[PDB]
């Protein structure tokens, strides 16, 4: 009967890649986000609008300073040495998976820095573009960064399919596979 | 390589027993290292690493500043709460059971993450011989998991939505 | 209309009397700030609240985050005191700071000695009358003749002597103007000294 | 339509 | 400086379609500064704020309307391209420290008066009574009273100098200067101010006091094609000296 709780504000500037995030987690999942060129408030349930608001303008403003502010730290550095956490992929379906059931994939991407990653989603060996969906990059208890993607399918025992994550601290583009 | 530059900073609201107890954790990030520090519980930044001296000594000095910052363990984080209590905090979804061929408990689609799996065979809970892949997060506000038995037959499923305990068992 | 919700509108205390102000607020505001704006003189810097009170001499400010609301407290009111009050505060959910509707406090002086009086007083060859010495329950009316000017009642300060007094000026150019008419358009106390 | 509060980011500099 | 902001000019009087610049030196180590017009219902109207020299936010018409800026090491400007009625009003500028705060300092705020004809400004004609003899054996006190009359617009600061010294102790000038001809529009007007002192003090004839009135009128840049003398800004006093028995 004891209600233990954690809630997230998230926010960074990212370069050269000239980026910015911003975003609210409640025990471990997206409440929402801010498209930061387009200004709007992207709910993570469709359901969560009913409920609350956030001014958007508000997040811009605050990556307005991080990206200030993150001119400020690079001059402060001495040096600033390349560095990077590779990530570490997992794949499988979000429901027990039927044949001819409709489903989802998920490609689990996690523990990894810096924000930015390759994704591509691999139906029999070739790249899938349709009924694909990503999440923004999610905040974990350290400083590392966590990423969700989804493919929607219908399952067949001819059909194979494999998450291909590619990310700066990787030898090797990992691929990560899954089949009936 | 590929140089790049981050400026990263995760301001946490904790709450242990709803409401009553709070603390806030503002933490700045430089690409891999947190370099400052804001502890509701100390009420003043802190360095972590020498990078984040600056600031904090900056701030610091800002009292008014930082009253506002120790005084938005109410402003901000309970403001929040009360309202995420409406639709987040008592969001609950009922778990889908399913069980196959060792000895596979599906524990899919529920919400939240509070979940208790017990395996019986002829009515005692079979406290050996468990593999389980823990709790998995699908990152759409539901999880899953599997709790395995090895041995060559019901597990129960206990949850905060289910007002009585889910059971199934196999031939 | 984008305001907050201050009050009271106006106010009027004795010397050595007090009173509160308030502003209610919508939401949640980060922080709490007040003002003073003297007569002719800037916006005076009095509070900033972010929890809590804060007590500064004779005044003392309060902020309750939850209850929405702050409250401005004077106590054993002085002359000084006199001005327009202001609450500032930036909601939690904004970026933006907004303003109370303000309250406009008058400090009405203790006269310990009333001396009701008037004298005229020539140029250092024009001439001017002075109502002077009365208490602050009077209350001095304007000139009705286009021709005769009265300016509203003022209270001056000899801190050296610990001595308060109203007073109030009138002036013309016209012939049939005398000082005992000067003041006939007021109320003015019964016992009124009229010399010469 | 209940507004969610926010912390503001702060410059950095001296 | 500070903890201080300051703002000039104290007073400004525009003919409708001129410039009006008005200059804000925030407090000594302040980047935040925000613009801020206020009405005559007690109003905040934000104009624009700055972080140093950057603009982080405006509105449409100082978009349109104004031009400012404020650069490195000197004062932060605001001026209004072309003047109309519309724009008189209180500006205020107001300095922090920390963009994420309240705790705004305001200036003394600049006063700005659009009028359609500059020929209607008018110095003011200052003039220093002496005590009464009456008031001295009744009150054993002294009331000297400053007139200020026939100027325009109502843009004037009043001061006591006693022996080359600015005095405030013992000394009433009227809330609001009032107008000379209330009905008509565009009327000039008249303001008093009284100076009490002791009788024993007034007596002494090497005491001498002046009242001085500042008025905020025209510039030099500004033409002048009347008979009469050009309406600057400039100091009017009157005087007088102490008086035994
Ligand atoms: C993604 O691909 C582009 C070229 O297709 C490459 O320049 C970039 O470095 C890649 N990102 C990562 C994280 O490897
Ligand atoms: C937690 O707080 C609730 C009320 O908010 C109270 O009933 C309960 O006893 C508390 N639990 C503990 C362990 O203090």
């Amino acid at each position: 009967i004891k209600e233990e709780h954690t809630i997230i504000q998230a926010e960074f500037y990212l370069l050269p890649d000239k980026r910015g995030e911003f975003m609210f987690d409640f025990d471990g999942d997206e409440i929402f986000h801010v498209d930061i060129e387009k200004s709007e408030t992207i709910w993570r349930l469709e359901e969560f609008a009913k409920f609350a608001s956030f001014e958007a303008q508000g997040a811009l403003a605050n990556i307005a300073v991080d990206k200030a502010n993150l001119d400020v730290m690079k001059e402060r550095s001495n040096n600033t040495p390349d560095a990077n956490v590779a990530p570490e992929v997992t794949v499988l379906s979000r429901s027990p998976v039927n044949l001819g059931e409709p489903n989802i994939l998920i490609c689990f991407i996690d523990k990894f820095s810096p924000p930015v990653v390759n994704v591509t989603w691999l139906r029999n060996g070739r790249p899938v573009t349709e009924g694909v969906s990503e999440t923004v990059f999610l905040p974990r208890d350290d400083h590392l960064f966590r990423k969700f993607h989804y493919l929607t399918f219908l399952p067949s025992t001819d059909d194979f399919y494999d998450c291909e994550v590619d990310h700066w601290g990787l030898e090797e583009p990992l691929r990560k596979h899954w089949e009936f | 390589s590929r140089p790049w530059f981050l400026e990263y900073c995760k301001s946490e609201c904790h709450f242990y027993n709803g409401t009553q107890r709070v603390r806030l954790l503002v933490r700045y990030f430089y690409n891999l290292e947190e370099n400052l520090r804001f502890d509701s519980d100390v009420g003043e930044f802190r360095a972590v690493t020498e990078l984040g001296r600056p600031d904090a000594e900056n701030w610091n000095s800002q009292p008014e500043f930082l009253e506002q910052k120790r005084a938005e363990v109410d402003t901000v984080c309970r403001h929040n709460y009360e309202i995420f209590d409406n639709f987040l905090v008592p969001r609950r979804v009922e778990p889908t059971v399913t069980v196959y061929p060792l000895l596979v408990c599906s524990v899919s689609d529920f919400y939240p993450g509070n979940i208790e799996v017990r395996w019986f065979r002829n009515g005692k809970e079979e406290k050996t011989g468990i593999v389980s892949t823990g709790l998995v997060r699908n990152g759409d506000w539901t999880f899953q998991t599997l709790v395995m038995l090895e041995t060559v037959y019901t597990c129960q499923v206990e949850h905060p939505s289910l007002t009585d305990p889910v059971t199934v068992e196999w031939k | 209309g984008d305001q907050v919700e201050q009050s009271p509108s106006a106010l009027s205390l004795h010397e050595g009397t007090g009173s509160a102000l308030r502003c209610n607020f919508t939401t949640t505001m980060r922080a709490v700030q007040w003002f003073r704006k003297n007569s002719r003189g800037s916006l005076i810097n009095l509070f900033y609240l972010a929890s809590g009170t804060k007590e500064n001499g004779r005044l003392k400010s309060a902020f309750d985050s939850k209850e929405r609301y702050s409250t401005l407290h004077i106590r054993d009111a002085q002359l000084e005191d006199s001005g327009t009050y202001f609450c500032a505060a930036e909601a939690s959910n904004t970026n933006k700071v907004v303003f109370g509707t303000g309250t406009r406090l008058q400090v009405l002086p203790n006269i310990q000695n009333p001396d009701p009086a008037v004298y005229q007083l020539r140029d250092s060859d024009k001439s001017v009358c002075l109502f002077t010495d009365f208490d602050s329950q009077t209350n001095v009316s304007q000139s009705k003749d286009s021709d005769v000017y009265i300016t509203d009642k003022c209270v001056l300060d000899m801190r050296s002597m610990d001595f308060k007094s109203n007073s109030a000026v009138a002036w013309s150019n016209k012939s049939d103007f005398a000082c005992a008419n000067a003041f006939n358009n007021s109320i003015i106390p019964e016992d009124t000294f009229f010399p010469s | 339509a209940d507004g969610l509060a926010y912390f503001r980011s702060s410059f950095k500099g001296g | 400086s500070g903890g201080k902001v300051i703002q000039t000019p104290r007073y400004l009087v525009k003919g409708q379609g001129q410039k009006a610049k008005m200059r804000c030196i925030p407090e000594k180590g302040h980047p935040v500064v925000f613009w801020y017009q206020q009405n005559k219902n007690n109003e905040f109207k934000f104009l624009i704020n700055f972080q140093n020299q950057e603009v982080l936010q405006q509105i449409d018409m100082t978009e349109k309307r104004f031009s400012a800026e404020c650069p490195s090491n000197s004062p932060c400007s605001l001026e209004i391209q072309s003047s109309e009625a519309g724009d008189s009003a209180l500006y205020l500028c107001a300095s922090s420290l920390n963009n994420a705060n309240s705790d705004y300092t305001f200036g003394s705020g600049t006063r700005l008066l659009v009028i359609e004809d500059l020929k209607n400004v008018f110095p003011p004609e200052v003039a220093v009574f002496e005590p009464s003899e009456a008031e001295i054996s009744h009150t054993q006190k002294a009331t000297l009273v400053c007139l200020a009359t026939g100027f325009y617009p109502d843009h004037v600061e009043l001061s006591w100098w006693v022996n080359g010294k600015e005095v405030h102790s013992g000394v009433c000038t009227d809330p609001q200067p009032l107008k000379e001809q209330p009905a008509l529009n565009d009327s000039r007007y008249a303001l008093s101010s009284r100076l009490r002192v002791s009788a024993t003090f007034w007596q002494n004839p090497r005491n001498h006091f002046r009242c001085q009135v500042q008025f905020y009128g025209l510039s030099e840049n500004d033409e002048w094609t009347q008979d009469r003398a050009k309406p600057v800004t400039q100091i009017v006093s009157a005087e007088a000296w102490g008086r035994a028995d």
